[PDB]
RNA sequence: GUUUAUUAAAAACACAGCACUGUGCAAACACGAAAGUGGACGUAUACGGUGUGACGCCUGCCCGGUGCCGGGAGGUUAAU
C-alpha cells in the first residue's frame, strides 16, 4: 500500500510521506480515524494543492489549540472528596468517568477517551499524579488528590 | 471484667495510621465499660527476623481490661486488616504499669 | 440428621435420608415461582441428545438470584426452603426495603439471622462482595467467572471455592476440582460453605427412588448388539474392544478438553 | 448464506480426489468474514459479510465505490 | 420391576450400591453443512461415558504386547 499520511504518525510517518505499510494498518487504524488516506492517483493530486498548502497548518494550528486545551485549568488539581471505609480502602474504585466529570465541572473540558490512569485504578487514599493524552506530544501532569471523608 | 495485655505490630508505610487506629481500639474498649490501664507505643522496632518479607515493625501495646465480647471482637479486626503483621492477647493477673 | 430407614420391606432396606428438621412445611413464594416443563432429553429437533433423562415428579421453578445486585441494604433470612430444582437448599430473604428473593443457603444460617451485601458490607457467611474486598485464604462459593454476571462456580450443595492469591486485576481460585483458575477480582464471591453438605450420604435404596428423581435405566454396552453399540454382539459375555462411547470416542482416559481460548485462565489442571 | 456481499463468491463443488483418484463429493467454501468497513462519506462503520478477496477489491477500490454496486444490485448493508 | 406384539418371561435387561474415567461452564457430549437447541435456566456433594451389579468377607502378581496418559532433547517428517 502507499497511504498518503494527513497527521503526524509516531514512528514512520511525518505529514504527507508515502511510506509502505500494511492493508491492516491502514484500514483498522490510519484511514477509519482520518490519520492516513489511501494514494490513488486522484488522492494524490488532493493532497499536492489543497491539503498540504492550506489543511496541514489548519490541523497543525489545532495540536495548538490542544496543547492551548491543557492551559484551561492552571491550577493542575482536584481534590476528591468521595466517601471512604475504616483509616485508608476506599469505598469505591475511582474510575475514568468521576475524574472525568470532576475535571470537566470545574477546570479542562476533555472527553473520557483521553484521560488515562499510570498507577492502575487508584484504590489507596492520598496524592495521585494523573496524565491525559491532550496530544500525541504534549502531555499533561494533574495532581489528583483523595480525602477520605 | 477480665484484664487482657494486646501486642500488636504495623506495617511500616501504614505506620502513619497507627495513631489513628489506636483512636478506633480505644473507642470500641473504652465504650464498653473497661478502661485502658497503660499507653505505650514502642514505634518502628528493628525485627529479629523477616516476617513477610520486611524489615521495621511499628508495635503497639495496649493492655486493657474489657468483657470477653469486646476483646474478641477486637481479635476479630486484626485478621480482617492487611495493615496488622501479627498480635497476641494475654491473660490477667491484675493490671500493671512501667517497663519496656 | 442421616437417618436409615427401617428393613420392613425389601427396597426399604437401604435407604437413607437426610432428614432436615428446618425445611419450611409449607408452599413456598410465589412470586419468585414459575413453570418448568420437562425436555425428556430431546431438542428443538425432537430427538433424544442426551440419553437417560424422563418422567420423573413435576417441578416449579424458584428464581434464585444468583447476581446479588442488592447493595448495601441489610436482609433478614425469613426461612429456608426445598428446592427440587437444586442440590442445595435455599433461604427466603426479606430485604429491609421489602423485596423478597430466594438465595442459595450457605452452612452456618437459620431463620432470623441478618445478610448484607454489596462492595463494603461485614466479612461474614452469606455476605456477598467482590472478591478483592475479601481476603486471602478465606472460604467462598457462588462464584462468578465474569464480573456483573449471575454465579457460576461452587452452587452445589456442601460445595466452596477457597481464595489462594492475588495480583492486582486477577485472583487465584482452587476450584472443589482441585483445578487453579484464575478469575477477574471484580466477581461476586458469597462467602462461606454452601449448606445441606449431609445429601452427598443419601442413598435412594431402590430403582423407583431414581426413576421418581427423572433419571432412566442406562443399558451397557455389552448388553446390546453389535449394529447398537461398538461392545456388542459375544455369544455369552465377550468384550475384546478397548472402552468407548455409543459413537466411538475413547471413554476410560482420554482429555477431551478442547476450548483452547480459555487455557490462559487455568493455572493449573485438576489431579 | 456463505455469499460474499461484494463478489458474489459462493461455495462451489467438486471432487476430493485421494491417490487412488477416489473421487468424493465435497464443497469448496469461500473465505467469508464479517468485517466493519468505515465509510468516510456518511461518516459510519458498516458491516459486510465479504470473502477475504473481497477485501482486496474494497481496498483497490472505494467502499464507497463497492457500496455504490451494491446499492445497484439492491441488496443491504 | 422389564423383555423376543404373533413358538423363548429366564440364569437375559434393568436395578439401588460400587469404581475408573472425562468434563471449570461459550462444560464435556449429543442433534445439526450452519444458526441454534438439549445437557441445564444445572455448575464437580453436578454432569456425561464405561464397566460391575443389594448386603457380609474380600478383590492378589504382571506395564513385555495393544490402547491410553505424561515427557519433551535427539532422529525421521507435509504443505510452504
Ligand atoms: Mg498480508
Ligand atoms: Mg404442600
Ligand atoms: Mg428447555
Ligand atoms: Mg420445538
Ligand atoms: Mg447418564
Ligand atoms: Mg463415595
Ligand atoms: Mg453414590
Ligand atoms: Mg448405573
Ligand atoms: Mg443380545
Ligand atoms: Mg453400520
Ligand atoms: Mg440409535
Ligand atoms: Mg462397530
Ligand atoms: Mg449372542
Ligand atoms: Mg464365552
Ligand atoms: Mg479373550
Ligand atoms: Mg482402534
Ligand atoms: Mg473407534
Ligand atoms: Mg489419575
Ligand atoms: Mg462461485
Ligand atoms: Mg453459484
Ligand atoms: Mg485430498
Ligand atoms: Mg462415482
Ligand atoms: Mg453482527
Ligand atoms: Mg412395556
Ligand atoms: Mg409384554
Ligand atoms: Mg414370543
Ligand atoms: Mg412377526
Ligand atoms: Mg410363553
Ligand atoms: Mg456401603
Ligand atoms: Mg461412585
Ligand atoms: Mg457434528
Ligand atoms: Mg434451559
Ligand atoms: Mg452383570
Ligand atoms: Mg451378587
Ligand atoms: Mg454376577
Ligand atoms: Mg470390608
Ligand atoms: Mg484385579
Ligand atoms: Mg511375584
Ligand atoms: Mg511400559
Ligand atoms: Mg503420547
Ligand atoms: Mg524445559
Ligand atoms: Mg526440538
Ligand atoms: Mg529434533
Ligand atoms: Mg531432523
Ligand atoms: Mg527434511
Amino acid at each position: 500500500m502507499q497511504v498518503i499520511l494527513l497527521d503526524k504518525v509516531a514512528n514512520l510517518g511525518s505529514l504527507g510521506d508515502q511510506v509502505n505499510v500494511k492493508a491492516g494498518y491502514a484500514r483498522n487504524f490510519l484511514v477509519p480515524q482520518g490519520k492516513a488516506v489511501p494514494a490513488t492517483k486522484k488522492n494524490i493530486e488532493f493532497f499536492e494543492a489543497r491539503r498540504a498548502e492550506l489543511e496541514a497548518k489548519l490541523a497543525e494550528v489545532l495540536a495548538a489549540a490542544n496543547a492551548r486545551a491543557e492551559k484551561i485549568n492552571a491550577l493542575e488539581t482536584v481534590t476528591i472528596a468521595s466517601k471512604a471505609g475504616d483509616e485508608g480502602k476506599l469505598f469505591g474504585s475511582i474510575g475514568t468517568r468521576d475524574i472525568a466529570d470532576a475535571v470537566t465541572a470545574a477546570g479542562v473540558e476533555v472527553a473520557k477517551s483521553e484521560v488515562r490512569l499510570p498507577n492502575g485504578v487508584l484504590r489507596t487514599t492520598g496524592e495521585h499524579e494523573v496524565s491525559f493524552q491532550v496530544h500525541s506530544e504534549v502531555f499533561a501532569k494533574v495532581i489528583v488528590n483523595v480525602v477520605a471523608e | 471484667m477480665r484484664h487482657y495485655e494486646i501486642v500488636f505490630m504495623v506495617h511500616p508505610d501504614q505506620s502513619e495510621q497507627v495513631p489513628g487506629m489506636i483512636e478506633r481500639y480505644t473507642a470500641a474498649i473504652t465504650g464498653a465499660e473497661g478502661k485502658i490501664h497503660r499507653l505505650e507505643d514502642w514505634g518502628r522496632r528493628q525485627l529479629a527476623y523477616p516476617i513477610n518479607k520486611l524489615h521495621k515493625a511499628h508495635y503497639v501495646l495496649m493492655n486493657v481490661e474489657a468483657p470477653q465480647e469486646v476483646i474478641d471482637e477486637l481479635e476479630t479486626t486484626f485478621r480482617f486488616n492487611d495493615a496488622v503483621i501479627r498480635s497476641m492477647v494475654m491473660r490477667t493477673k491484675h493490671a500493671v504499669t512501667e517497663a519496656s | 440428621a442421616v437417618v436409615k430407614c427401617k428393613p420392613t420391606s425389601p427396597g426399604r432396606r437401604h435407604v437413607v435420608k437426610v432428614v432436615n428438621p428446618e425445611l419450611h412445611k409449607g408452599k413456598p413464594f410465589a412470586p419468585l415461582l414459575e413453570k418448568n416443563s420437562k425436555s425428556g432429553g430431546r431438542n428443538n429437533n425432537g430427538r433424544i441428545t442426551t440419553r437417560h433423562i424422563g418422567g420423573g415428579h413435576k417441578q416449579a421453578y424458584r428464581i434464585v438470584d444468583f447476581k446479588r445486585n442488592k447493595d448495601g441494604i441489610p436482609a433478614v433470612v425469613e426461612r429456608l426452603e426445598y428446592d427440587p430444582n437444586r442440590s442445595a437448599n435455599i433461604a427466603l430473604v426479606l430485604y429491609k426495603d421489602g423485596e423478597r428473593r430466594y438465595i442459595l443457603a450457605p452452612k452456618g444460617l437459620k431463620a432470623g439471622d441478618q445478610i448484607q451485601s454489596g462492595v463494603d458490607a461485614a466479612i461474614k457467611p452469606g455476605n456477598t462482595l467482590p472478591m478483592r474486598n475479601i481476603p486471602v485464604g478465606s472460604t467462598v462459593h457462588n462464584v462468578e467467572m465474569k464480573p456483573g454476571k449471575g454465579g457460576q462456580l461452587a452452587r452445589s450443595a456442601g460445595t466452596y471455592v477457597q481464595i489462594v492469591a492475588r495480583d492486582g486485576a486477577y485472583v487465584t481460585l482452587r476450584l472443589r476440582s482441585g483445578e487453579m483458575r484464575k478469575v477477574e477480582a471484580d466477581c461476586r464471591a458469597t462467602l462461606g460453605e454452601v449448606g445441606n453438605a449431609e445429601h452427598m450420604l443419601r442413598v435412594l435404596g431402590k430403582a423407583g427412588a431414581a426413576r421418581w428423581r427423572g433419571v432412566r435405566p442406562t443399558v451397557r454396552g455389552t448388553a446390546m448388539n453389535p449394529v447398537d453399540h461398538p461392545h456388542g454382539g459375544g455369544e455369552g459375555r465377550n468384550f475384546g474392544k478397548h472402552p468407548v462411547t455409543p459413537w466411538g470416542v475413547q471413554t476410560k482416559g482420554k482429555k477431551t478438553r478442547s476450548n483452547k481460548r480459555t487455557d490462559k485462565f487455568i493455572v493449573r489442571r485438576r489431579s | 448464506s456463505r455469499v460474499c456481499q461484494v463478489t458474489g463468491k459462493r461455495p462451489v463443488t467438486g471432487n476430493n480426489r485421494s491417490h487412488a483418484l477416489n473421487a468424493t463429493k465435497r464443497r469448496f467454501l469461500p473465505n467469508l468474514h464479517s468485517h466493519r468497513f468505515w465509510v468516510e462519506s456518511e461518516k459510519r462503520f458498516v458491516t459486510l459479510r465479504v470473502s477475504a478477496k473481497g477485501m482486496r477489491v474494497i481496498d483497490k477500490k472505494g467502499i464507497d465505490t463497492v457500496l455504490a454496486e451494491l446499492r445497484a444490485r439492491g441488496e443491504k448493508y
